[PDB]
């Protein structure tokens, strides 16, 4: 078994620029470093600007989690100016966010994660008719032998060309000891990967119906939204049709594939666990009450879900001791500072452009596993029903969720729950219009001096934007992003971040093809442009 | 089938919104593009290989005797000798300096790659530059497809043109293809008759906004922005002004500083 270093740089099939470094002994990871290797400095750029402009800049934090930062900045400035936006603005903003979750998670599972589990080339060895029978046994959607043969034939022509393209040098070429699927299952997954490339077009289009375009929506303003056309029956029906098709794909393709893959990789319940969880809640009825949200906020330490703690926004501090910034001060984001000072890898004990957020001094996982586990523990009935069904189908107990497999499963669970809830929000929105409420934006006035905060639970977890308005301008604007929490470095107490801690114990069968490291890293759905900004 | 042309897709200082836009390709869709039209030989967002294996894939593509097309997303950080952005522990400046002069054609895709983009906005702490600005000393001359992100119609149309003609199409004074960037957004806008009649919405909540009046007084930059948004639309369905929001000028150089405040003219 291998002893020595492994460096993965670039980590592909994520958003942004990540270097993972591990130390391996006797075939298992004994130490890990999460190094984010691009800085842009959006917080520096925002200083002195008009608060109304912030959302346009901060949306460009990330185009994978597009919209989310526009929404967080708009919630932040809404909050700073004290505006209570109209009910329809909350509905429209919430609907676009729900659509973002569906698009993001579908693309993550297929186009970012699945190549860690699926040997696409092995699909060429499959019997398509047998594969179709398997697919049809796991989903209410019937899959035909002929449709899987069409996929296989197309792939054969592609591979036989010798130009493997995105599969060049894949860890699965020739087989790999950590890749377990049979040819038939590889063909099903490959077919659904290709199907998802077209389905995601529809899922993204749903956002543009109300939100102008995807990527980078353009319909939010302080005080509400701008899209009068979103009130029309025609636009609503267009959104509804796209949503229905997307939901059908979630329920009939994504979730069955996730469960088949999880069942084949049940050993992955034993790696990639973490201790502490934070979540901000999402889909409000009341923009000034996080506990009015469909998912509620919460904090859990040391897997103690019987004693969920209230989220206290004043207990967030961002460390820089192991980051490429000046000094070692941990700051609350309303007193944040972004002072670059590069020292190279491990120079002065620093190794990342991400800050290290800590909550009461502790490293916190955020994202789908946090949202799902905390909501379950709060008695959320939809989360409980779906989670319990998944555990029963896999034949595992709840402890299995504290793992790379569990995290991957939670992403699907949240997708299924949100897909359903989008229909509920849509009906409430329709009902509100039917009662005569056609208002979408409220007037407001800029204070010369104010503080605000906006909270979004994005597809990767708890996002917060923090403004200090001084002389009517941006005095300070700080982003604390989900991947900052999850993939940031160590803090001044030397505590490993969630991704770093999760990697300890990972087995590595072939150090030249370290897919096990990728499985766990990818399970967090890293977003490095998000994490660093 | 015939050999497909090689594409090397690079990510510098970027948000990945430009990569995401390409995934929205419609007729042809992205599967047709990567299975039939092109050979996508390096792309960090979707490629199977990681780490050393990914680096090796990049080297294999760049050194092909068939040549390659480079598509570049993101600005190049140049401050402090490029250290604000690295891939495989090489600066993005160094990577692009080595690779781009070898390409048969370079397409700078998105306002960041074309003109510097969001990270180049004042005070530009990372010294970010667009491709042509950063690499002018090396004779690199990229076709600029601007927007934040651009319309993917414009990328695919440019690639198809190049594959057919082995040359860039006619370019404007910002190196953008005139077939896509030859008209202002405004001259194509459905609200133009309102602009021309002096019928402006005074606020987003106003009845004038509800009725679709012009957004100029609320900051619309359509009159000073070159793009094909009202014609092609996005996602086969919408564009900013039809969603009631002003254009922010996102296909123009330095728009972050030139077009702000966004809600003023
Ligand atoms: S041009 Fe805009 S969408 Fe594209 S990488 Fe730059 S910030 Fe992102
Ligand atoms: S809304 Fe903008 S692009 Fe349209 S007519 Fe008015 S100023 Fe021109
Ligand atoms: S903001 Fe950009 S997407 Fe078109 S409408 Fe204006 S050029
Ligand atoms: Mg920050």
């Amino acid at each position: 078994s291998y002893s020595g270093p492994i460096v993965v740089d670039p980590v592909t099939r994520i958003e942004g620029h990540l270097r993972i470094e591990v130390e391996v002994e006797n075939g298992k990871v004994k130490n890990a470093y999460s190094s984010s290797t691009l800085f842009r400095g959006l917080e520096i750029i925002l200083k002195g600007r008009d608060p109304r402009d912030a959302q346009h800049f901060t949306q460009r934090t990330c185009g994978v989690c597009t919209y989310t930062h526009a929404l967080a900045s708009t919630r932040c400035v809404d909050n700073a100016v004290g505006v209570h936006i109209p009910k329809n603005a909350t509905y429209i903003r919430n609907l676009v966010l729900g659509a973002q979750y569906l698009h993001d998670h579908i693309v993550h599972f297929y186009h970012l994660h699945a190549l860690d589990f699926v040997d696409v080339t092995a699909a060429l060895k499959a019997d398509p008719a047998k594969a179709a029978k398997v697919a049809s046994s796991i989903s209410p959607r019937k899959t035909t032998a002929a449709d899987l043969k069409a996929v296989q034939d197309k792939l054969k022509t592609f591979v036989e060309s010798g130009q493997l393209g995105p599969f060049t040098n894949a860890y699965f070429l020739g087989g790999h000891p950590a890749y377990y699927l049979d040819p038939e299952t590889n063909l099903i997954a490959t077919a659904h990967y290709l199907e998802a490339l077209r389905l995601q077009v529809k899922a993204a289009r749903a956002m543009a119906v109300f939100g102008a375009k995807n990527p980078h929506t353009q319909f939010t303003v302080v005080g509400g939204v701008t899209c009068y056309d979103a009130l029309t029956p025609q636009r609503i029906a267009e959104f509804e049709a796209l949503w229905k098709e997307t939901k059908a794909f979630v329920d009939e393709v994504y979730i069955p594939d996730l469960l088949v893959v999880a069942a084949a990789y049940k050993d992955w319940t034993q790696y990639g666990g973490t201790d502490n969880f934070i979540t901000f809640g999402e889909f409000p009825k009341d923009e000034y009450d996080l506990n009015s949200r469909f998912f509620k906020p919460g904090v859990v330490f040391k897997r103690d879900f019987k004693n969920i703690k209230p989220f206290d926004k004043m207990q967030i501090e961002e460390h820089v001791r192991h980051s490429w910034y000046e000094g070692a001060e941990a700051r609350h984001p309303w007193k944040g500072q972004t002072q670059p000072k590069y020292t190279d890898l491990h120079g002065d004990d620093r190794y990342s452009w991400m800050k290290a957020p800590r909550y009461m001094g502790e490293p916190m996982e955020t994202g789908p596993l946090a949202q799902v586990l905390i909501a379950y523990s709060q008695g959320h009935p939809k989360v409980k029903a779906v989670t319990d069904a998944v555990l029963a189908k896999l034949g595992v107990g709840p402890e299995a969720l504290f793992s790379t497999l569990g995290r991957t499963a939670a992403r699907g669970i949240e997708t299924a729950v949100i897909a359903e809830y989008v229909g509920v929000m849509l009906q409430e929105y329709k009902d509100n219009i039917a009662k005569g409420d056609n208002v979408i934006c409220a007037p407001w006035e800029m204070p010369k001096q104010a503080e605000g905060v906006g909270f979004v639970n994005a597809p990767r977890g708890g996002l917060s934007h923090w403004i200090r308005i001084e002389d009517g301008k941006i005095g300070n604007f700080q982003l604390v992003v989900p991947s900052t929490w999850t993939l940031g470095p160590r803090c001044d107490k030397n505590k490993l971040s969630p991704v770093e801690a999760s990697l300890i114990g990972t087995p590595v069968a072939d150090a030249k093809r370290p897919v096990e490291i990728l499985r766990t890293v990818h399970s967090f759905d890293p977003c490095i442009a998000c994490g660093v900004h | 089938g015939p050999r497909r042309p090689s594409v090397v897709y690079l990510h510098n200082a970027e948000c990945t919104g430009c990569s995401e836009s390409v995934l929205r390709a419609f007729e042809p869709y992205i599967d047709t593009l990567i299975l039939d039209t092109l050979s996508l030989d390096y792309h960090e967002t979707i490629m199977a290989a990681a780490g050393d294996a990914a680096e090796a894939a990049l080297e294999q593509a760049v050194n092909s005797p068939h040549g390659f097309i480079a598509v570049v997303e993101g600005g190049i950080p140049t401050a402090a000798n490029g250290i604000y952005g690295k891939v495989a522990n090489h600066t993005m400046l160094d990577i692009c300096s080595r690779i781009l002069p070898k390409a048969q054609a370079v397409i700078a895709y998105g306002t960041c790659a074309t003109f510097g983009g969001v990270q180049a906005a004042k005070p530009n702490p990372t010294g970010a530059k667009g491709v042509n600005d950063a690499l002018k000393h090396l004779g690199v001359k990229a076709i600029n497809i601007a927007g934040c992100p651009p319309n993917p119609y414009n990328l695919v149309g440019t690639i198809v043109y190049y594959l057919k003609n082995k040359a860039a199409p006619e370019l404007d004074s910002l190196n953008r293809p005139t077939m896509f960037f030859g008209q202002t957004v405004h001259e194509q806008c459905p609200r133009l008759p309102h602009f021309d009649a002096g019928e402006f919405a005074p606020s987003f909540e106003s009845e004038e906004a509800r009725k679709g009046w012009c957004l100029y007084e609320l900051g619309c930059k359509g009159p000073v922005t070159m793009n094909n948004c009202p014609k092609i639309k996005f996602n086969q369905t919408n564009w900013p002004v039809d969603a009631g929001h002003p254009c922010i000028g996102c296909s123009e150089p330095d728009f972050w500083d030139a077009m702000t405040p966004f809600y003023q003219n």
